[PDB]
RNA sequence: CAUUUUUGGUAAGCAGAACUGGCGAUGAGGGAUGCUCCUAACGCUUGGAUAAGGUGCCUAAAUAUUCGCUCAUGAGAUCCCA
RNA sequence: AAUUUAAUUUCAAUAAAGCAAUCCCCUGAAAUUGUUUUCACUUUCUCCCCGCACUAAUGUGGGGAAAACUGGCUUUAUUUCU
């Protein structure tokens, strides 16, 4: 994009397009910090997408595992994994755009106090119908034992109770702004007052 | 503040390719609202300047331009082909150009 | 006018007959409609049924009429029923169905889809043999039946997807799935 | 016999289903060249598609499209399901909707929006000195405050 | 398929419910029941005045009508459970060994001993909220109550799968304690 | 070598014929890749608009529109083509 | 962004009139070669009866009426109200 860092809180978005808007940006141009990445959904069901994760398993080496693939465990290595698939790699500047992204479980809060934006198309509601199995990634890696879980379960619980308190504090800071500003309306002079008015204050 | 910038923001893609295939001759710029043919075709005409910093002096600076101008869109989505007066650098792929107010 | 719902697929009313010859010196005259895409596919479906029927290829006829017919109410529903020979894989099938929609033509472009969809059955495999306007009460489908009932007032429950302008790539904050 | 204090009852129910295909239910076009407009629900041609007739406003003439293509508001006007061009101009001018809509939350912020699309230069920076006099004002009022 | 599917589901007098947003919540006389439904995705709303819960599905197919059936069942069951608690009588035969039925951890977990003479114990723990007692009047018979209908019938479950033989002739040996009758208090 | 007709041989990316078109002697674009399939035959350049073919990302264009059908505890996904 | 005069069973209002009520613009169902004749079909946020809240519903299942608002036809004018 135009912008320095975009963070993208990656619940409920849909692997495949989460990664391919994420990929073509990084392609575009941009840092992008992929936060809350256990709670990424994959369309299978938890049978099935254990079974590919299997699959994955088993693809390995006879020569040597030292020069074999890596079976990454974290949610957030599967989702980097997926979006190195959806870049050139091997080359220059698709190592570059492999650079650019960065990824994490859970909320980190130096990135917490940066906003977080979302991928519209992207959400599960959005592109699945509502009577058809799916399955969270973090709920599929803990299947298959990467086990990191509950200290981010407890992290982001700790986290949203402080941000409950900030909201509280942002809503009481917003509410005194509009009850001065309100009162400071009629101190306007008329004619700028009114033209302020008519363009929506 | 101190200046005025007086351009609109757009990124300089790559040149105008098609899969496994290079035309250098026309460059492809995303320009930072646009998101339709229809609202592209509104800066069609447009005088483009690409602005670039160096490491000696040169005519006594460090700054240098390349200019182009926009000519016809690339998709539907509005991304633009703009030919140059001489072809951009791979180099600069990825950096920002500046898309005049004028003609 | 329209290209963002419109069906290309319009009526024409063909009549044609056979040359003048010692043999027929009172030649027959013959007449059809036929549902087709352009003029060149109606004259040569109606060619085909006149070759399918009668000895009478392009050769040995002469082309009295082709025009296209027209809507007499288009904003008025109407209950169309159509009568099909088709072609499957294995076989040959007769079939009947029934479509509420403005005009025959409407129906026949979502018969193709029907056919198409349900049973891969493609445009050239299809042949319609009569489309009419038909009573409410005689129609055996439950899904127009359930049309036809005195208060229709369902919620509509369908996604958002507005157009190219405002198809945000990436957003603040996520979407309101009701709508209201 | 008839409702008394179950006339409360009925009315106070907490149903979420609201804003149902009703002919004569005003309804936001979000796609195709009639965009952007608003227009009533005549007929239903099938699940998908409905007939969809513009207001004399908005200039949108009587059409089939998908029920996708709609946003659909809150407001309904009861008429008889035959009713053609002259009835529904009636009818409209009679219920006048459009200001109903005005008043409601998006409407004002469409309306709001078309001002401050079409807003000439001098119109903007008036805009920029109201504000900024605003805000003079406004932070010498938190100074007050304490 | 069809546009609406509805069921108009009764509800008996002494019912204490709190149903908001498909997670149903039934309380009674036994207990407070929580179970969601929110998976499957359709307009119950509850009438508190007239009593009655109106289920109703918009752009049905045969499965949402599988769905509409099934939930006012469950439904059904729930009430049923919270105003008298289901109990499962379970009948413990067996042709030539004693076999001994200890109630240990105040109703919570059956003791038995000596499935075919095995002389060992098998310990066969309750689900939550399901209490196994034993039958003063019936010495083979068994109680399981509790307030749903899975849970109890799960419980019983359990105790057949952990009495069940390997490999001695399912047709000639019939020893086990089986499922006699299904009620409620 | 290919389509179509075709003889022998259980069959064969096998042997043997017919008509025509290719390759050989041929770059170029597609067919994921590929001497032969499809599009199409080539001085050097500029621009256009298309073909075969595409338009989720790799990878250029639609997470386009529109109606069906489809959930699979090894689904399925562009002729030759596995 | 449009535009000209043709062509092709193309409207829609405007406000005064009329005309018919399962009736009509329509569309059904019936008794080589043409006819032509029969009765079937609208609305309702109108009214009534039974079921009295029995409904998906700011109502309702069944049974009946009422009208011509709605639609349809015949007119008379009118077209930048639309």
């Amino acid at each position: 994009m135009y912008k320095k860092e975009y963070v993208i809180d990656c619940k409920g978005h849909l692997l495949g397009r989460l990664a391919s808007l994420i990929a073509k940006e990084l392609l575009n141009g941009q840092r992008i910090v992929a936060v809350r990445c256990e709670d990424i959904n994959i369309s299978g069901s938890l049978y099935r997408n254990k079974l590919k994760y299997q699959e994955f398993l088993r693809l390995r080496t006879n020569t040597n595992p030292k020069k074999g693939p890596l079976h990454l465990r974290e949610p957030s290595k599967i989702l980097w994994r997926c979006v190195r698939g959806m870049l050139p790699h091997k080359t220059y500047k698709g190592q570059l755009a492999l650079k650019k992204l960065k990824v994490c479980v859970g909320m980190p809060a130096p990135y917490d106090k940066k906003k977080k934006y979302v991928l519209p198309s992207a959400l599960r509601a959005f592109r699945l119908k509502k009577h058809r199995r799916y399955c969270r990634l973090g709920t599929l890696s803990s299947r298959v034992g990467w086990n990191y879980d509950t200290l981010v379960k407890k992290n982001e619980v700790l986290r949203k109770q402080v941000s409950k308190a900030y909201y509280k504090k942002k809503v009481n800071n917003l509410n005194e702004k509009k009850e001065i500003k309100t009162e400071a309306l009629n101190l306007i002079n008329p004619e700028q007052r009114q033209v302020l008015e008519n363009f929506g204050y | 503040l101190q200046a005025v910038r007086l351009y609109e923001k757009g990124v300089i893609l790559g040149y105008k390719r098609s899969q496994r295939n290079q035309d250098p001759n026309f460059t492809l710029i995303s320009i930072k609202n646009v998101n339709t043919k229809k609202h592209a075709q509104f800066y069609v005409g447009k005088r483009v300047a690409y602005v670039y910093r160096t490491t000696k002096h040169h005519d006594g600076v460090k700054i240098k331009c390349i200019w182009g101008k926009v000519c016809r869109t690339h998709g539907n989505s509005g991304v633009i082909r703009a030919k140059f007066k001489t072809h951009i650098p791979p180099k600069a792929f990825g950096d920002r150009v500046r898309i005049l107010m004028y003609p | 006018i329209d290209n963002s719902l419109n069906t290309n697929i319009h009526q024409y009313h063909i009549v044609g007959r056979a040359i003048p010859t010692a043999k027929d010196k009172n030649p027959n005259v013959y007449r059809m409609c036929i549902f087709a895409k352009n003029d060149t596919n109606a004259k040569s479906r109606f060619w085909y049924f006149m070759k399918k029927i009668n000895k009478l290829k392009k050769s040995n006829g002469e082309l009295l009429a082709c025009e296209q017919i027209k809507e007499r109410f288009p904003l008025r529903v109407k209950n169309y029923g159509v009568l099909l020979r088709y072609d499957s894989r294995t076989g040959t099938h007769n079939m009947y169905k029934e479509f509420r929609d403005t005009t025959k033509e409407g129906a026949i472009a979502q018969l193709y889809s029907e056919m198409a969809g349900r049973h891969r059955a493609r445009a050239s495999s299809i042949n319609i043999i009569r489309i009419s306007e038909i009573s409410s009460s005689l129609v055996r489908r439950p899904h127009i039946k359930q049309l036809l009932k005195r208060r229709l007032r369902f919620p509509a429950l369908h996604l958002p997807t507005l157009q190219k302008e405002y198809r945000k790539k990436f957003a603040s904050k996520r979407p309101s799935t009701y709508r209201m | 016999v008839e409702l008394t204090e179950e006339e409360l009852y009925i009315s106070k129910k907490n149903l979420l289903f609201k804003r149902f295909v009703e002919p004569g239910r005003l309804c936001l076009i979000e796609y195709g060249p009639y965009a952007g407009k608003l227009c009533f629900i005549v007929d239903i041609v099938t699940i998908t598609r409905v007939i969809v007739d513009g207001a004399f406003i908005t200039g949108v003439p009587r059409m089939v499209i998908p029920l996708k293509r709609l946003k659909l508001l809150k407001e309904r006007i009861k008429i008889n399901k035959n009713c053609k061009s002259g009835f529904l101009r009636k009818t409209v001018n009679s219920t006048k909707v459009l200001e109903e809509f005005n008043n409601s939350k998006l409407g004002k912020k469409m309306i709001i929006k078309k001002k401050r699309d079409e807003a000439t230069d001098f119109e903007r920076f008036q805009v920029y000195f109201a504000k900024r006099e605003l805000k003079k004002k406004m932070t010498t009022i938190k100074n007050k405050k304490n | 398929k069809t546009i609406v599917s509805t069921q108009k589901v009764l509800i008996p007098e002494g019912v204490k419910v709190a149903i908001n947003a498909r997670k149903v919540t039934v309380s009674g006389k036994y207990g407070t029941l929580r179970r969601s439904f929110r998976h499957l995705p359709i307009d119950i709303r509850l009438n508190k005045l007239k009593k009655y819960i109106k289920v109703v599905m918009w752009f049905g197919v045969p499965d949402s009508l599988a769905c509409i059936r099934t939930v006012c069942t469950h439904l059904k069951n729930m009430f049923t459970g919270v105003t008298k608690k289901f109990l499962y009588k379970m009948r413990l035969v067996h042709a030539h060994f004693p076999i001994n039925s200890n109630i240990v951890d105040n109703n919570t977990r059956i003791e038995i001993r000596n499935y075919l003479g095995e002389k060992s114990v098998r310990f066969v723990k309750a689900l939550p909220g399901v209490v196994i007692e034993k039958s003063p009047n019936v010495k083979d018979e068994i109680y399981v109550s509790g307030a749903d209908i899975e849970n109890v019938s799960l419980t019983a479950a359990l105790i057949h799968q952990s009495v069940l033989c390997r490999n001695k002739d399912i047709r000639k040996f019939l020893d086990g304690i089986y499922v006699s009758e299904v009620t409620t208090v």
